[PDB]
């Protein structure tokens, strides 16, 4: 707050533009590489309510009812292993939208196979 | 955004143009002296340790010989009164950035402002995780990501919707 | 330490985030670490010296932050690039590629 | 007025082990659930700390340095151990600083006291006898407070004097250990900072006769001599240090 | 004195760490292309083309 | 070896840290990479005589 640093500050020029500009590239550039790997599906894809895959059990995988996060157990297990000017920004996909992303990708390959990647 | 951006025109999209930070209201001084003004952002003066902040009353355990607490940063988060033997904590005062979302001048000249973590009591208001927004109508309905705003919301004009 | 990868990434970026903050703490050479007391105990001729002291320093500080954040944001987006190449190859389709 | 006394036994002074003891709060700010790595004048873990008997007939009021600074163990029953003696020549020459406590109060002076040879305090079987210096004349700090205090007792002190500022911190501990320090881990709180801005380089314990010639009551102490070093403490979620790392002591510490 | 030879000699060890690192990432790139070409083309048979 | 330097270079506080841990980075980087790119396999095998 002091505004005698300010004034003096001001004589570098436009060196905090230049790192704001970066972090800012750098805070786009997470978003953009969180679009690029989990939204490569257009349609959210969902499983069959009656699981009968001819012996294939998928339910470590498959979101789990039961919880509000809708995730999978092994989702969740992942999610509970890992554990002065500055501000966080959130990111623009929150967990739940991506685990239904994950779980549109899972659907899709499950009750597809590959032919969801390449059109219907 | 005009001025920022170094433009007359401005493309689609949310912009950062400005910092927002609540100015101290009150200056406060407390030797072995002025009143004590607890949840306002002021600059307090504690035993010659100055500061500026938010006091607030704090459920921590200062033993006796303890007078200010500081956090993992050396910063310190709650003090002792030296005249009431209380604990307050020391919340930073509320800053964030200000971002002005708007879409092309070719389109319109409405615009919204979101203020980057600071809640919608400190500054067509909506609360957002990603901050506050004013000058956005909030709406139940879906739509794809036209302007991203964060924690999965986004803003598009159809008057300017969130 | 199966999830070593992720939680490696995080602990750098609280590391990079501890270490800006805390070189506030560091004088630079100059009286103090603290603005408020080079303003209330020096005149402005030698009080200029020493806010440009601590200004170069913090500058300094904070461009080095932002150098190893560009090369962590450049690991990372390599990262993710080639993890896009996986989920679109390995769970879109059948790779054929070993390995 | 002066006693010489007459009747010590000679023997060498002993020495032990230090453990993990001599840790006192570095300053006034409290931290909680956070590792905290302090660079101050300590006593390293596990040192040689010099071991002192009051027993019958052994009466240890040798002449110490100070050094830098000094921790000071008692293990203690039946309240011998009463105040200690700062200076640099201990006599009217200089300044130096008392600190007493006797049947009723703390008393701390800096006056140029012509110091006693045998400085010491008596009980009668009431107190009635103190012999520790003959005169007293340039008094500038005075300080009056509160008192501070098988072997049942434990007392830490460390005195430290640095920019003409002397800190004591204190601990007292109930303990069961017969002959030695107990084995354990407990930090020192901070007790006074006084302003007495004198020289200090030598300093004397002052112990406590039993009349029914003398009687020594059972006591032991133990003295140690700070070092500047760095400290990892363990503050736990209630603001209490928990446990410390000497950071030179071994590979694993560091 | 000392502080103008501090200074200069830290600015000179930030820039050779710099880039330092931009060429470890640089080598980093490719010895990851390295253990593709390992896995694929040693250890198995590549339709890729080139 | 002077003493008066850093004194004067603990002023500046932990850039000598974070060099010294950049370049251990790099250097456990370079054994990583090496063990990527050559220990594919975990079997030591030997053509016939
Ligand atoms: C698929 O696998 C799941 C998990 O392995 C099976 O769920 C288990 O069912 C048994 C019997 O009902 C329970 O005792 C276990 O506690 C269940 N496990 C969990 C994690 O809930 C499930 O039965 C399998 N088959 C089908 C058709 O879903
Ligand atoms: C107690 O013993 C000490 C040690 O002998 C006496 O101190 C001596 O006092 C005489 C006085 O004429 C001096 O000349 C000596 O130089 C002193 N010696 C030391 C080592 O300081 C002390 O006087 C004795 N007390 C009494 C009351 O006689
Ligand atoms: C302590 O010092 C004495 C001599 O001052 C020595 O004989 C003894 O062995 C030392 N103790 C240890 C544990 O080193
Ligand atoms: C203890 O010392 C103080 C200070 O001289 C004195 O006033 C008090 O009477 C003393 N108490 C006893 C029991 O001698
Ligand atoms: C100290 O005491 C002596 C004798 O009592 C006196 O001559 C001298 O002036 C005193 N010094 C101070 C500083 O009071
Ligand atoms: C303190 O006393 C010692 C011993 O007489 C001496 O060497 C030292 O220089 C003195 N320090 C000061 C500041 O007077
Ligand atoms: C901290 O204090 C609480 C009570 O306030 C107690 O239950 C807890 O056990 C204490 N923690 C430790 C480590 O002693």
């Amino acid at each position: 707050d002091s505004t005698e640093c300010s004034n003096l500050l001001l004589q570098y020029g436009s060196f905090c533009t230049q790192l704001n500009r970066a972090l800012t590239g750098i805070a786009v550039e997470q978003d953009k590489n969180t679009q690029e790997v989990f939204a490569q599906v257009k349609q959210i894809y969902k499983t069959p309510p009656i699981k009968d895959f001819g012996g294939f059990n998928f339910s470590q995988i498959l979101p789990d009812p039961s919880k509000p996060s809708k995730r999978s157990p092994i989702e969740d297990l992942l999610f509970n292993k890992v554990t002065n000017g500055l501000t966080v920004l959130p990111p623009l996909l929150t967990d739940e939208m991506i685990a239904q992303y994950t779980s549109a990708l899972l659907a899709g390959t499950i009750t597809s196979g590959w032919t969801f990647g390449a059109g219907p | 955004t005009k001025c920022t951006l170094k433009s007359f025109t401005v493309e689609k999209g949310i912009y950062q143009t400005s910092n927002f930070r609540v100015q101290p209201t009150e200056s406060i001084v407390r030797f072995p002296s002025t009143n004590l003004v607890k949840n306002k952002c002021v600059n307090f003066n504690f035993n010659g340790l100055t500061g500026t902040g938010v006091l607030t009353e704090s459920n921590k355990k200062f033993l006796p010989f303890q007078q200010f607490g500081r956090d993992i940063a050396d910063t310190t988060d709650a003090v002792r009164d030296p005249q009431t033997l209380e604990i307050l904590d020391i919340t930073p005062c509320s800053f964030g950035g200000v971002s002005v979302i708007t879409p092309g001048t070719n389109t319109s000249n409405q615009v919204a402002v979101l203020y980057q973590g600071v809640n919608c009591t400190e500054v067509n208001v909506f609360q957002t995780r990603a901050g506050c927004l004013i000058g956005a109508e909030h709406v139940n309905n879906s739509y794809e990501c036209d302007i991203p705003i964060g924690a999965g919301i986004c803003a598009s004009y159809q008057s300017i919707i969130a | 330490s199966a999830l070593g990868k992720l939680q490696d990434v995080v602990n750098q970026n609280a590391q990079a985030l501890n270490t800006l903050v805390k070189q506030l703490s560091s004088n630079f050479g100059a009286i103090s670490s603290v603005l408020n007391d080079i303003l209330s105990r020096l005149d402005p001729p030698e009080a200029e010296v020493q806010i440009d002291r601590l200004i170069t320093g913090r500058l300094q500080s904070l461009q080095t932050y932002v150098t190893q954040q560009l090369i962590r944001a450049a690991e990372i987006r390599a990262s993710a690039n080639l993890a896009a190449t996986k989920m679109s190859e390995c769970v879109l389709g059948q790779s054929k590629r070993v390995d | 007025q002066c006693v010489n006394l007459t009747t010590r036994t000679q023997l060498p002074p002993a020495y032990t082990n230090s453990f993990t003891r001599g840790v006192y709060y570095p300053d006034k700010v409290f931290r909680s659930s956070v590792l905290h790595s302090t660079q101050d004048l300590f006593l390293p873990f596990f040192s040689n700390v010099t071991w002192f008997h009051a027993i019958h007939k052994r009466f240890d009021n040798p002449v110490l340095p100070f050094n830098d600074g000094v921790y000071f163990a008692s293990t203690e029953k039946s309240n011998i151990i009463r105040g200690w003696i700062f200076g640099t020549t201990l006599d009217s020459k200089t300044q130096s600083l008392l600190i007493v406590n006797n049947a009723t109060n703390v008393v701390i002076k800096v006056c140029e006291f012509q110091f006693c040879n045998d400085p010491f305090l008596g009980v009668y079987y009431m107190e009635s006898e103190f012999r520790v210096y003959s005169s007293a004349n340039n008094c500038t700090f005075e300080y009056v407070s509160q008192p501070f205090l098988n072997f049942k007792n434990l007392r830490e002190f460390v005195f430290k004097n640095i920019d003409g500022y002397f800190k004591i911190y204190s601990k007292h501990t109930p303990i069961n250990l017969v002959r030695d320090l107990p084995q354990g881990f407990s930090a020192l709180e901070p007790l006074v900072d006084l302003p007495i801005g004198i020289n200090i380089t030598r300093f004397q314990t002052l112990l406590a006769l039993h009349r029914s010639g003398w009687t020594a009551g059972a006591a032991a102490y133990y003295v140690g001599y700070l070092q500047p070093r760095t400290f990892l403490l363990k503050y736990n979620e209630n603001g209490t240090i928990t446990d410390a790392v000497d950071c030179a002591l071994d590979p694993l510490s560091e």
